[PDB]
């Protein structure tokens, strides 16, 4: 990318590279609860919510 | 001893609807056993309960 900016005035070439840290969290144990549903039918199939 | 005619005031009643997806359906039906129509409908669509 130095040389080729090196050669060319009206065209550019650029390059950056960025590291991420990205938490994750509520603030509360509340606000994380979940909950589901799962019934099981007599032919085996199965139905979730 | 004869018979005798239930005669119920509401005669027999259902409404079939297909969701038109994975050939989802749902039966409104004036029963007494909804998981018995559950497993004829299923049954006879060839489907899991």
């Amino acid at each position: 990318v130095e040389k080729f900016n090196a050669e060319n005035y009206w065209k550019k070439k650029g390059l950056a590279m960025v590291p991420l840290k990205f938490p994750v969290g509520l603030g509360s144990r509340a606000a994380g609860q979940a909950a589901a549903l799962v019934h099981i039918y007599l032919d085996g199939s199965v139905l979730v919510t | 001893m004869g018979g005798q005619e239930h005669f119920y005031m509401e005669t027999q009643s259902m409404l079939v609807v297909p969701k038109g997806e994975d050939q989802e359906m749902d039966v409104y039906v004036s029963t007494q056993f909804p998981k018995y129509i559950q497993d004829i409908v299923a049954s006879t669509l060839k489907l899991p309960a």
